[PDB]
């Protein structure tokens, strides 16, 4: 029924045993800038497009490279541009 | 237009996340096949003249297709049935390097189905040059390449039906 | 990425990619190895990045910091660290996809209007990712810490 | 005292916080495994007297810590010493049982080491004796519970040297 | 939790275990995988509860908010809602135990004297979580009423 | 119409095919999960009118909308506007039993945005409404059925806007 | 689909699914890997089903393949085997579906007219899915096949 | 009952039964003896549930019975009961019919106007038969709670 | 029983039935049948379970057979094999009660005082029920032969 406190320290100040004593781990939050960066959505899944691609910059008018012509004795470069003339005024291939 | 590295980026980028062990793993999945796709890519480009041609061979001509009445009668439609199923083959191969096949979703199938109804070509033999086209590149890129080249092939009859 | 920026650089030439562009990839893809271990040791120390190089920059500069200034408060001073945070994000971005371009298309477009009309200064908050970038390197290797740094001096020389 | 899910409740009580998904886990790794330690106990208690057969037959007998210039000579401490390894077996069931050493720090390990020096008994001997159970059970019952059971009873050697 | 008292009941005559509990403990952990599922749908809309709870104790007893009563004042009210927010704590710790004793060791022994010295009635304190059983039984579906509403039950016993 | 056992059968259906192996472990990934939708859609259709009224007072009350001239003012209007609300949630609860989110575009949002462009109904506080609703729903299903229900909100949610 | 029809029948009474329908939606579920392996001997033997069925066909009404019929000759009476072909693939569907709806929006709602306007007499074809019955149903375990043969005679139903 | 929901939609139709429609009856008939003896119980608890329900009402709402409300003396509470008692008589053939319907001929349809033309508040005798829910489910089996709760779903929306 | 073992679970306590542990007692009852499918297997296969186990006894230890020992062939082996039968029947007795007392009351609580006063070794007995019950668990299933091993185990344990 009762026991003496040097026995007590004896059966529950062990490392295993202390965690039912006193505090022991004291979390720390998540920090606030952490919490301020999530979406308030912690799941989506086909909806991942829809803010992927779907944003209204269309990302076409950001991965097109356009042509100079500041090689004119240069051939190769040339040959480059003039059929980018012919696809960009008539805009297929001219070929067929 | 998007990547095997850029649509796990950018599907990280907007659930603001960093970057996962699960798209981690599948970023060093598309690393792992690298050397995979850039000798794919050599191969189809050495004969592209002649891997559209065994395609053709095989499905279209030959039959009433080239016989008047057909669709690609005359050598103006021709020429641009060539140049028509010539983009199929290219933009495949940008869609194999890619690892991703936004490639076709926003420069190929944008409007292709409004526009081959409103010249009268047929879809369906159409995409059956397809079908005759993604074995004839598998017996020719080699095993391995020809079974990840398929299935872009496979994108655009997901779509063109 | 570089194969991004190589199939739409011949998609308006419109032909197949050249070898001199292929072998670019395939240096590329045989170092893609390499980048993710720079990037997955940030990740997983991205906490204990932001809490000392938001310190390091508030002991810097001060006034920031101060009321009157910016971001006084404590929500203020946390969500200018998520404004050091997001740049860490999109810094081990730009390690895996190996060029600055998914920076340069999310990042560094328009903060010049940005923090013109919000209020903070552009020469402090480019003061906060070189203490990020002294405190990042610090705790990455002597060979490796040299590219990731080149990411962060981008960062740096787009604001100014 | 407490088991694995005693402590994850008081882990996360004296936080003040509820069960998150941080802790949760430690529960799922508990019950994915709680079919796998009750068919570890069960071939203990069944094997429960040969288990300390053979292990003080590879340590013990034969040696001369039972001659009598011994410790363990007298019969009277003979079956002391079967008993008091029957208690380091029966509450290495027991944690295994829990998944979690705190009921051998309540009463195995309550003043154990401070006992011993009081009696005489070698300490050197007893580390010999459990690693010696060790090797026995963990071929016994099967590789994976015997990891689980060998830091159980390691955790014994521990507070004894 | 079961595993915890099994051992102590067959610790004390110095036992192994009868593997009539040994079946007590292997349908336990199989039915691990759906208490915990109760459990996350309990503290999901803790503040539905808590906000409900409370505006169903204090319509049916009046006299405590009015003032002349213990819980009188803005925030006073704040700690007695605050005092039934740790009911909802203990629960879901009893949910997932599937015991009572993480009730008992936290939430029962001494709750007599506590508001005895306090101030607040005893009943009246447990009239609030009738109140909230009466909300979390309506959360949840058939079969997750009485496997709920039975640590709901022992803590209602215990005060009154 | 399109359900997620007939998107399957369909795609089945126009290639002529029969079950195929994929095609019968995707119809076998709808069972799996099977409990999940059904469990879920008798915990919001039992808290069907207090989902409601939280949604509202999360977002929409206390601004311009409920004032005077707002479109939610009178008590023609604000009845209206739950009923309108309420027939999102109802849907929402089809088409995560459907596992498929093709009858929100058949029956919700076929019309709705020439409707609510002629009515001067604010289009982006009905889709703050939805995406509020969507967070307190998820608190209710818990976060396995909260991925699968969190879907089929921004397929409405996107309709509208 | 059931989960097709019993929401149609829930929209159109502006109402939610009824309780004594959602367990027609989960005993369906959790029995729906028996109807996989049950439609897998019908794609497993279609061959041995599409044989063994047109010879009977051509016993009980023996004046199809006579001339002056529709299917006399080579090709012509391949057209009735490529139509035999279409059916049990839907019956295949109506399986694994649990509602009869995927042989309602395909295979149903115009044969009355199209096969009129074709020249196949519905009564020589309402003995051709019957013949399939004797078939079909005899190729499985009877307990499996008593619910199998409950679709395919809807169709002969619908055909007579 | 359900019997009747299939048959009318097929007879609007001017057809015959789908054998999904078909199935649905024949889970019925499987699922009658586990849906009768939950009835049976509940006339044997007949004068149970309605004791406490107006100590359920009456200590929560006593306006009625208090002098000013319709139910006032001794004579008006015991027809109370009685009018209680005859909500109870509608619930014990919901779990026979399996679904709302017959509750919908003889309970809901002239309810708001009656109770408004007898003077009582219809929240009241709503609180009556909610007060009802919580000693009528924990008065029998803890599966079948969700079965026999069911229909006192529709008891309580259709007056609230 | 667990019947048998429940009560006296609760009544050490002072206490009614928990319903988690009716749980055990629901899934006893339509669990009943499959222990009597047990029960039959070891009572039809004895003649070939005694005659080869103890045999497999008399291979381990051939000490049993040889005179000086306990045993001997004319009668000692033969009597050797009926107080093997013994607990043979006393599983039996264990398996259709779901419980381990049927083998503790008739066959544990005094057999070392016994074996001791007949001279046998009661070790050996222990080998050679563990010889019994390893043909046992390959006679009826895999599936049978675990929670039927749950009782098989207990007898090892309890000579030694
Ligand atoms: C050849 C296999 C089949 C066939 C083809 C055929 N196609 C065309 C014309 C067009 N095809 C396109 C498609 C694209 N152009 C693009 O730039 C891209 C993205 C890279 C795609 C997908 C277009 C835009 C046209 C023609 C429109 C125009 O000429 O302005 C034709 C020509 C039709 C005509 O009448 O000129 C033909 C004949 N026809 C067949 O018979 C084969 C089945
Ligand atoms: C008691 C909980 C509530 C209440 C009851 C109350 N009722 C009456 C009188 C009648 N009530 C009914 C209503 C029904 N009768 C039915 O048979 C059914 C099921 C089909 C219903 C819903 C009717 C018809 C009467 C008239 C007498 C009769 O039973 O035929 C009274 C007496 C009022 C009077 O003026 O005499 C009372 C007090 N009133 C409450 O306040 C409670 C909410
Ligand atoms: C003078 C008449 C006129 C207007 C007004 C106009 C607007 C206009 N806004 C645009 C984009 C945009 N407009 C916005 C604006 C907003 N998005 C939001 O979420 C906010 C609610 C809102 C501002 C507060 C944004 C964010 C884009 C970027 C598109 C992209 O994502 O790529 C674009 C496309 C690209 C561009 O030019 O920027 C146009 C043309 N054009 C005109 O000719
Ligand atoms: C990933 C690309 C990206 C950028 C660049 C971005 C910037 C960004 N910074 C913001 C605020 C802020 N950013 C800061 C940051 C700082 N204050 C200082 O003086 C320091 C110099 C500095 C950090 C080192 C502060 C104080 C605010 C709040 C502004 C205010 O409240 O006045 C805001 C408005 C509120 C918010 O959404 O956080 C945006 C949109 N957001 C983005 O998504
Ligand atoms: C689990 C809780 C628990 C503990 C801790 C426990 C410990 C324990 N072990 C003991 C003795 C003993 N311990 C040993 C030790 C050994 N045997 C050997 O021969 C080896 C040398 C060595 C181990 C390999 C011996 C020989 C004794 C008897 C000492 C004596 O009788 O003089 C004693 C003294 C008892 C006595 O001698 O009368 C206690 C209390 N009993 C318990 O129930
Ligand atoms: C989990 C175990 C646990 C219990 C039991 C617990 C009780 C508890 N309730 C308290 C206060 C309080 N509790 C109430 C509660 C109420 N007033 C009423 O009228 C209602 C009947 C009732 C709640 C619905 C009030 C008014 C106080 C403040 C008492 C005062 O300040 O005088 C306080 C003192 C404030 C504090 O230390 O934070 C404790 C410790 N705390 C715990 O951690
Ligand atoms: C699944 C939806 C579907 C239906 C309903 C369908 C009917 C169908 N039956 C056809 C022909 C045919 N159908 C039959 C019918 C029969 N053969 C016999 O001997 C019997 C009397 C009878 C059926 C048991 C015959 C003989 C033809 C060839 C007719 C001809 O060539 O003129 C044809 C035209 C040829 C073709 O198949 O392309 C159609 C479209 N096809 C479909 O895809
Ligand atoms: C169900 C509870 C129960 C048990 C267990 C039981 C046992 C029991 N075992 C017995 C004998 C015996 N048992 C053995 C057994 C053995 N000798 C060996 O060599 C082997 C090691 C070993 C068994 C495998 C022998 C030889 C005898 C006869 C001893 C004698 O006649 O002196 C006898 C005396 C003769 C008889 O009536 O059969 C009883 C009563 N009675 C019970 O009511």
């Amino acid at each position: 029924r009762y026991l003496t406190p040097g026995g007590l320290s004896l059966r529950s100040m062990r490392v295993g045993t202390l965690a039912e004593k006193m505090t022991m781990v004291k979390d720390e939050p998540t920090p606030r800038f952490v919490e301020l960066g999530t979406p308030t959505d912690q799941m989506k899944g086909e909806l991942e497009i829809d803010n992927q691609i779907k944003q209204g910059v269309n990302k076409r008018r950001e991965q097109s490279k356009v042509f100079k012509l500041t090689n004119v004795t240069d051939k190769v470069a040339l040959q480059t541009t003039i059929g980018a003339i012919y696809r960009q005024i008539f805009e297929r291939d001219i070929d067929p | 237009m998007q990547d095997a590295i850029t649509s796990v980026i950018n599907s990280s980028d907007v659930q603001g996340k960093y970057l996962d062990a699960s798209a981690i793993q599948k970023l060093k999945a598309y690393f792992a096949t690298g050397e995979l796709r850039v000798r794919a890519a050599t191969t189809i480009s050495a004969n592209a003249a002649n891997i559209v041609k065994e395609a053709v061979a095989k499905s279209l001509l030959y039959s009433d297709i080239t016989r008047p009445g057909g669709n690609m009668y005359t050598t103006r439609r021709y020429a641009a049935c060539i140049r028509d199923l010539d983009y199929y083959l290219r933009y495949a191969t940008y869609a194999m390097l890619a690892g991703d096949p936004s490639i076709l979703d926003e420069r190929v199938l944008n409007g292709l189905k409004e526009t081959y109804n409103s010249l009268g070509v047929p879809i369906g033999a159409t995409v059956q040059a397809i079908q005759a086209m993604k074995e004839v590149t598998a017996g020719l890129v080699g095993a391995d390449a020809g079974k990840e080249m398929g299935i872009y092939f496979d994108y655009i009859c997901s779509g063109l039906s | 990425s570089i194969v991004t920026k190589s199939i739409v650089n011949a998609d308006a030439e419109a032909r197949y990619l050249s070898p001199g562009e292929l072998d670019r990839i395939k240096s590329f893809v045989t170092s893609g190895e390499r980048r993710v271990r720079i990037a997955e040791t940030m990740t997983g120390a991205r906490e204990r990045i932001i809490k000392e190089a938001g310190n390091q920059l508030f002991q810097k500069r001060p006034d920031v910091v101060s009321p009157g200034g910016n971001a006084y408060g404590e929500e203020m001073t946390a969500t200018c660290l998520r404004d050091l945070d997001y740049y860490l994000r999109l810094i081990t971005y730009g390690i895996v996809a190996g060029d600055v371009t998914p920076i340069e298309e999310i990042g560094v477009v328009g903060v010049r209007e940005m923090y013109k009309s919000l209020g903070t200064p552009i020469e402090a908050v480019a003061e906060g990712v070189r203490a990020m970038k002294s405190v990042a390197t610090s705790l990455l290797s002597g060979e490796d810490a040299a590219e990731a740094g080149a990411y962060f001096d981008y960062l740096i020389g787009a604001m100014s």
